[PDB]
């Protein structure tokens, strides 16, 4: 259902990224970042644009930002575009 | 995979008992040959290209039909440059994984990452399995010519290639 | 370094370094002064090592400096010797951080494309690093040769 | 990421130089403190949950931010913030082992202020919770390792402010 | 095992073991003898370790053996001492393997789920493991006790 | 809210609300009056509900208020009663919303993480909620108590 | 998204308050009009295609924007704009059922002016088409439901202008 | 079916049915009796509904039965009335199921492809369905006709 | 998946028939028991963890399968099997609400015996644990709902054997 | 097994129909080619051993599969494979006489790929030997009968691949 | 992407016009030079590696950017930049065949300056390498095709500056 159901260390499920997003959240970010591949010179695959601007769901923004930081990318701007701030009920 | 220490510890965990002197002797056996196992690994890393060139030449000298047209039977041999490169790639595969196995003191890496599914792939591609084992034990002899009088290193080298040869084989007898 | 490799493989799984990784770091950090002297020795003798490895590489491949080779001409030979110096410097960095990471990030990855771009044959490059290992082992101890050889063999395998 | 060894090797390599006496000085300096660093990292891995619990208890546990209207009122927000504090502690430990805060720049501080500003997370309370965690961590690991860890704690707080 | 983990981490990248990994395997096989000695000492003093750890746990956590507690009664106390013996055995395995792979693959993955399904407080198990750690480190030398508690600390961290 | 959840579930499919969803919204707005009445009764009897639930909890779980327990002392007992009041308020919210969205978005997502970080046994909170459920259902009619315990049961299931 | 009930509960919860007499006032107000809202939503779901057809026919069809050079000249553009009008009608119906325009802010108006400006879509003609749709919709659903729907239609037009 | 759809939507999220979904299932099983009554009335007046809808269609769309039209001739007109009977039966199914799943899974998915492959104008089928809707709603009460036309409107929207 | 209503509608539709008196008989039968079904499903959702705990305690908790060598010795295996029992209970609840075991065929029993045989999981012990869970569940929900739930429990056990 | 006549009669009987003009069309088609079919079957029965010998000689006789390590290395394996080829030829002749490949489905192809995969028999070499047998058989029986026989040879090869 | 033919057809279609004499003028102009364009594209495909090698040798091969500290020092960076030059040559060839630089706008220049600025790639050196490639390419393909190719080379350089 949601990512914060008690799973941590010593769980049966492997350790992973845990979003705090309420289930079926509809909050969304708008992010701009650069992510060079750093593996294209031994796989020899075609290039792609690495400069991206896109909307990312709130329930996936944390795992996305951590993946971007893992692979040497730089994050240039972040904006919450959809959803309120510090709203108790009503993020779904 | 499992090295020898892991497999001994797993055998003892299966009955839920602590390590006694028998398993400890088994572990000491590995700890006393570890350094020469590392010497063999370094030798293999120093001579990999030359060893595989020699093995391929000695294989193709006695199996000349491997370099000729497939015959109508669409057999995957080392006929053209494409197939030739693929076969040399496989020889490097065998050398690398048996070097891993020599360092681990065990053959579990072999049957998990090499043997499982190998014969299905070769049968679907129609790759010769006889000459494939032939080149493996050719590689074994070429490596053993570096350490000859030191018999313990001879057996330590003989282990992985002989496992591969006996497992790729069919059981005529 | 080895510390960086341990930290990276621990961070990719969202965990602290285990016991074995911590003792990897410990054992490496206790080896520091030995490596830090060995690179002193090797930096002392670079002007000699390069000089002898260069005559070896052209006794093996005299057609490289012959009329029509890639290194025929004063300007080209000077820069092959410069490449010798750069690779010896990279080897000092690799001996310092006790594993292949400098030799891989600089050097190995993308090297074949660069040399095919320039016109230097790759088999000549492999043989040149071999002659470099030859020249360096000829002028250092046996224990030091034991400590330095695997770094050369990593380059030889990374080019081929 | 680059540790102290990687940084020294890079400074030497970016000039075509061999590692001279100053590089040896820095390398010896790192090699002498490595064992203390490993000890501190082990001890911190041992007591992460208690460190976070005590820092939260001394910094923001009974303030008004945990009451209705506060940033961390509901259970979702409480869990999210304790996860954030765990992140900060783990990355400070990585930086202390490496002897170089570049991992904090690449994996933590990059775009963190902007995320917190878009979410509405109070920055001052976060910096104060990190300061309280610095106290407990230095307490648990002793003076030298506590100064080492506090270096990277203050680095995170400066990058966040 | 350190050898196994080095082999997998090198296998994913499709490369042979670099000289750093081989160096570390060498250092491990060289220390295997004192590893076996330490495992000896911890192994054959198991009765005192479990007994004295059970005492320190029951004095620190009287609720678990209080009337109705999870380990209340003769059978439940025996079962809890059985669990402590399990974890001491796993620690000996990890000491001989040179890494927490045996401890973590057996007894740590999914331990929270199991102990929650059984109704046992995981903090009590952590307390018992800490008490056993103190008792066991009391019987070792300085460096040996440091290296042995290295695994008890990991088991405690995983069991938070 | 039922209306909100129907709207999102219809929004993902890019369609208007079908006549079934509109039927259910209609039935909800028609029952809103007795929903408000039940919320009234539960809301304004909060003191007795929290008090009698705290009693049944402390008699069923004497360890939490025993010397050293998590809720040991005047302040800790007051804080635990505060938590029970929190959950009663959330149950009233859920009763008026017609669905557990208010209860689950506030107080259930990440509750295990919070209570583990605080050192509180989650089973004690579940016991307190069950005791409050019995006390609160004692003050309602048959059908009203059935519909009101419908939410206490969900809160207990989420808090296992 | 939050409806009227969610908004009242949030206003009460953000102060640590129980639902007092004013919250009951608003909640009763929503509960009294819910049945009319359901009736209007059903009727609008019944006649969406005809509403869009009639609004387009009365607002912009035989004008210069549908001729060569006009925005929606080609068949791609005509289909795209009628799909846009369908979006507006469906989301206005959602907002009318919920009694709260927050869904329009989160799912419709967020970054819409910028998209239209980058594409070159005329904003005035769009607002005019939405106004014509408001006429037909109020016509079909009667006075009270038409006032309710026109609230959110005007909300969309103000967010677009 | 409403029960089926609630179960799948709860199954994807790996959770039990929340009290809102159970509330809605309860309201559905409580209204099942008038659902069966309405299905009765629509079911057993099928002849008049199909006949009078066919008339209104043929007067509104004389081209389909004009010389050469798709439904031109005795057999083609009979087949078109057969199709109208199909859709009336599906509407009764949907009325008893409480949701358009029966109508949409049978007769709506891929209807445009089928009618394009047959050469039939889909707008004529929509006109026939609208005429049948008026005829059928004429025989029901106010609230019953409102709830019954709820499905004819969905069938018309899907058949644009 | 198809529930009782879907099955009746399918049986009627596969013959080109309208819903006649027998279909009405079955539909009334389901509609009369729906409220009891909802009550039982709520109660089972309330006490799933305790049901699984008690079934495991009475069926296989102290047997030899939990000792070294047994099929659920290590902590991984214990957690995996309690997760399996949770699956069985949840899907039996779904089947009881639907009044039709087709969901069990589509989502549970399809290829389960083969998976257990490849893994080496003992089938008899699993069937006995499901039987013990049937006892506790019928106990908690009363006689009628217990017979309803036991229908699908026995369905799972027959599909597994 | 069902031949062309049986298949036509079954298609007519499964609809409660009498044999109409299309059935007569198919029946006449079979009756016209029956005599050619009998001629081909006789000729193939005459020369089965030589057909198999020539196909084996042209397809896999001198390849590496007959050498040590190959599939048909020892005498047991050589005899087994020539027996397999005899099976294929005989069943293709049956199918050609019947004018229907259902006998191949029932008596040959059912579970053949699985048997060959469990034994380790190379499928590609088998398909190539069957293709070589198709050449010789069409050669010996002439063009029309060769196309008829090649239909069922290709049926076997497609069922094996 | 749109070529010369697509651009003419679009200009005519955006006015509801039939292709008049000016469109015929442009279309004939493209059709007359198409064969020269095909010849040049073939010759450039023949010698791409040598063109890039010679341009790099004449432009930046021995400068300070290839030494330590320079952008393209390590082997990764050298390979990356030669791949970039290959991209530029291939897309210039596409643009020359199409007779329209819109493919360069859509697939090359869109967000290229920003990527290079974030990476730290020197723009002036890149423009000079493209200019050197223009020399060699015009050299190899002759005067007319060289002017055609230089049009799109200068287009890329202007879009990059
Ligand atoms: C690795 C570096 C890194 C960090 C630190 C990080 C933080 C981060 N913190 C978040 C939320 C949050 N962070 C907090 C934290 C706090 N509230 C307070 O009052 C305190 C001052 C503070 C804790 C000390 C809270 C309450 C939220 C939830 C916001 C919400 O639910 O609206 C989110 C939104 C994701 C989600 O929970 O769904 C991210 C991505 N991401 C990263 O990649
Ligand atoms: C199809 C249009 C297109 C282009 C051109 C493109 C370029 C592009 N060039 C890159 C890097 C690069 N580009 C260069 C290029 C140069 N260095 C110099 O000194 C020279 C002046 C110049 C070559 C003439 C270098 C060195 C890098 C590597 C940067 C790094 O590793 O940090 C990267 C980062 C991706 C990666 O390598 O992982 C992209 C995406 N992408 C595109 O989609
Ligand atoms: C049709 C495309 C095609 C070609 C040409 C090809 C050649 C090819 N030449 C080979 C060897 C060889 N080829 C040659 C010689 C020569 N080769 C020449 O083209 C020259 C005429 C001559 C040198 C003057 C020699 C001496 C060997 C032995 C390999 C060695 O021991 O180095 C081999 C390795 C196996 C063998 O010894 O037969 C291949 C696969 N493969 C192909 O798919
Ligand atoms: C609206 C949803 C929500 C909840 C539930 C919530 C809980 C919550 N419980 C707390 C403490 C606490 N809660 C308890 C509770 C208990 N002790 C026991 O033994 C029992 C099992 C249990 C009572 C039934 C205790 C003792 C503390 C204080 C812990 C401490 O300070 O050491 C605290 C820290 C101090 C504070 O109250 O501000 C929070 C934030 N916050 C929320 O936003
Ligand atoms: C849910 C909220 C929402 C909206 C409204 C939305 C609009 C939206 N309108 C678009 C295009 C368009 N929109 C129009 C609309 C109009 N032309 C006119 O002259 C009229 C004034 C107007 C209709 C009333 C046209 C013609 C295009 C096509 C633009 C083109 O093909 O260049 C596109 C480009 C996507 C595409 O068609 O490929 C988006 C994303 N997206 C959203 O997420
Ligand atoms: C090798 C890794 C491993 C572990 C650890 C393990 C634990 C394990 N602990 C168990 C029980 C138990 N464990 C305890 C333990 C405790 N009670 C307390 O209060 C203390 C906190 C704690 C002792 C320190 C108790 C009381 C039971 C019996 C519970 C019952 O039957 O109700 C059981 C069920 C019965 C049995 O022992 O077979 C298992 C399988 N199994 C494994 O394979
Ligand atoms: C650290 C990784 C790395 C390498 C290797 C590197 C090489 C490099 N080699 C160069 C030249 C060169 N290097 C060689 C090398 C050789 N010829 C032979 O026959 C031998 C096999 C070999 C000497 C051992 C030659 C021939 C040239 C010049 C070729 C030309 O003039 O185009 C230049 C241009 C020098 C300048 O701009 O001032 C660089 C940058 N750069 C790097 O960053």
């Amino acid at each position: 259902a949601y990512d914060m159901d008690g799973t941590g260390a010593g769980s049966l499920e492997p350790r992973g990224i845990k979003s705090s997003a309420v289930e079926k959240d509809s909050r969304c970010f708008k992010v701009t970042f650069v992510l060079p591949s750093q593996s294209r010179l031994y796989t020899f695959r075609e290039l792609q644009n690495v400069y991206t601007t896109k909307m990312v769901p709130f329930s996936s923004w944390y795992a996305e930002q951590q993946r971007i930081q893992k692979m040497g990318g730089k994050i240039l701007k972040v904006e919450l575009v959809a959803g309120g701030q510090m709203r108790s009920v009503g993020n779904q | 995979m499992q090295d020898i220490i892991t497999s001994v510890i797993n055998q003892y965990d299966l009955s839920g008992r602590y390590l006694d002197i028998k398993g400890i002797n088994q572990i000491n056996n590995y700890f006393d040959t570890g350094l020469k196992r590392l010497m063999i690994a370094k030798l293999i890393n120093k001579e990999a290209t030359n060893l595989i060139k020699e093995a391929s030449e000695l294989l193709f000298i006695e199996q000349p039909e491997l370099l000729r047209p497939c015959g109508n039977a669409f057999i995957g041999n080392a006929y053209t440059t494409r197939r030739y490169a693929a076969c040399i790639r496989d020889i490097e595969y065998y050398l690398r994984y048996s070097a891993y196995s020599i360092i681990a003191g065990n053959n579990s890496i072999l049957d998990e990452r090499v043997l499982d599914g190998l014969k299905e792939t070769y049968n679907s591609l129609l790759v010769p399995i006889g000459p494939t084992i032939r080149v493996i034990q050719l590689l074994k002899e070429i490596i053993q010519k570096k350490f000859s009088t030191e018999n313990i290193e001879n057996a330590i080298i003989a282990e992985p290639f002989d496992y591969l040869a006996i497992n790729l084989s069919d059981k005529n007898l | 370094s080895l510390v960086t490799q341990v930290i990276l493989s621990a961070d990719d799984e969202l965990r602290y370094p285990t016991a074995g990784e911590l003792e990897t770091i410990s054992s490496y950090l206790k080896t520091g002064e030995y490596r830090i002297r060995l690179i002193s020795i090797l930096q002392g003798k670079e002007q000699e090592i390069i000089r002898l490895a260069s005559k070896k590489i052209f006794q093996l491949h005299p057609e490289y400096i012959a009329p029509g080779g890639n290194a025929s001409g004063a300007r080209q030979r000077a820069l092959c010797l410069r490449d010798y110096g750069w690779y010896l410097r990279l080897i000092t960095y690799a001996i310092l951080a006790g594993d292949k990471e400098p030799l891989e990030k600089i050097g190995i990855i993308g090297v074949r494309e660069m040399y095919n771009s320039l016109g230097v044959p790759i088999i000549g490059m492999i043989d040149a690093i071999k002659c470099l290992k030859e020249a360096t082992v000829e002028v250092i101890s046996q224990e030091e040769e034991d400590f330095v050889a695997p770094y050369y063999d990593y380059i030889i395998q990374g080019m081929s | 990421m680059q540790d102290a060894i990687t940084s020294v090797i890079n400074a030497a390599d970016v000039q075509g130089k061999y590692l001279d006496a100053n590089s040896v000085e820095k390398l010896r300096g790192y090699f002498q403190t490595g064992e203390l660093r490993v000890r501190a990292a082990a001890t911190i891995a041992a007591n992460a949950a208690t460190i976070i619990k005590e820092a939260v208890a001394k910094s923001l546990l009974y303030s008004d931010i945990t009451r209705p209207g506060g940033n961390m009122y509901t259970t979702r927000r409480y869990a999210a913030c304790i996860r954030d504090l765990d992140y900060y502690l783990r990355y400070a430990t990585y930086g202390m082992l490496a002897g170089d805060p570049s991992i904090l720049d690449e994996r933590v501080l990059n775009g963190l202020k902007e995320t917190y500003n878009s979410l509405g997370v109070p920055i001052g309370a976060t910096i104060q919770a990190i300061q309280a965690m610095k106290e407990v961590t230095g307490s648990l690991v002793g003076s030298d390792a506590g100064k080492e860890m506090g270096l990277y704690f203050d680095y995170i707080c400066s990058g966040l402010s | 095992s350190i050898v196994t983990k080095s082999i997998v981490n090198a296998d994913a990248e499709a490369r042979y073991l670099s000289p750093g990994e081989l160096d570390r395997i060498k250092s491990f096989v060289l220390s295997g003898q004192r590893r076996l000695r330490i495992a000896q000492t911890l192994t054959e003093n198991r009765e005192r370790i479990v007994k004295q750890g059970g005492q320190q746990l029951f004095q620190r956590r009287p609720d678990v053996v209080s009337p109705g507690g999870n380990a209340y009664g003769e059978e439940m106390t025996a079962t809890c001492l059985r669990d402590l013996d399990y974890y001491l055995r796993l620690v000996t395995y990890g000491i001989i393997a040179g890494d927490v792979t045996p401890i973590e693959e057996i007894g740590l993955v999914g331990v929270k789920e199991m102990y929650s399904a059984l109704g046992t407080p995981i903090s009590g198990v952590a307390e018992g493991i800490r008490c056993m750690k103190d008792v066991a480190c009391s019987l070792l030398s300085g460096e040996d006790a440091a290296e042995v508690g290295f695994y008890f600390d990991y088991t405690l961290a995983a069991m938070q």
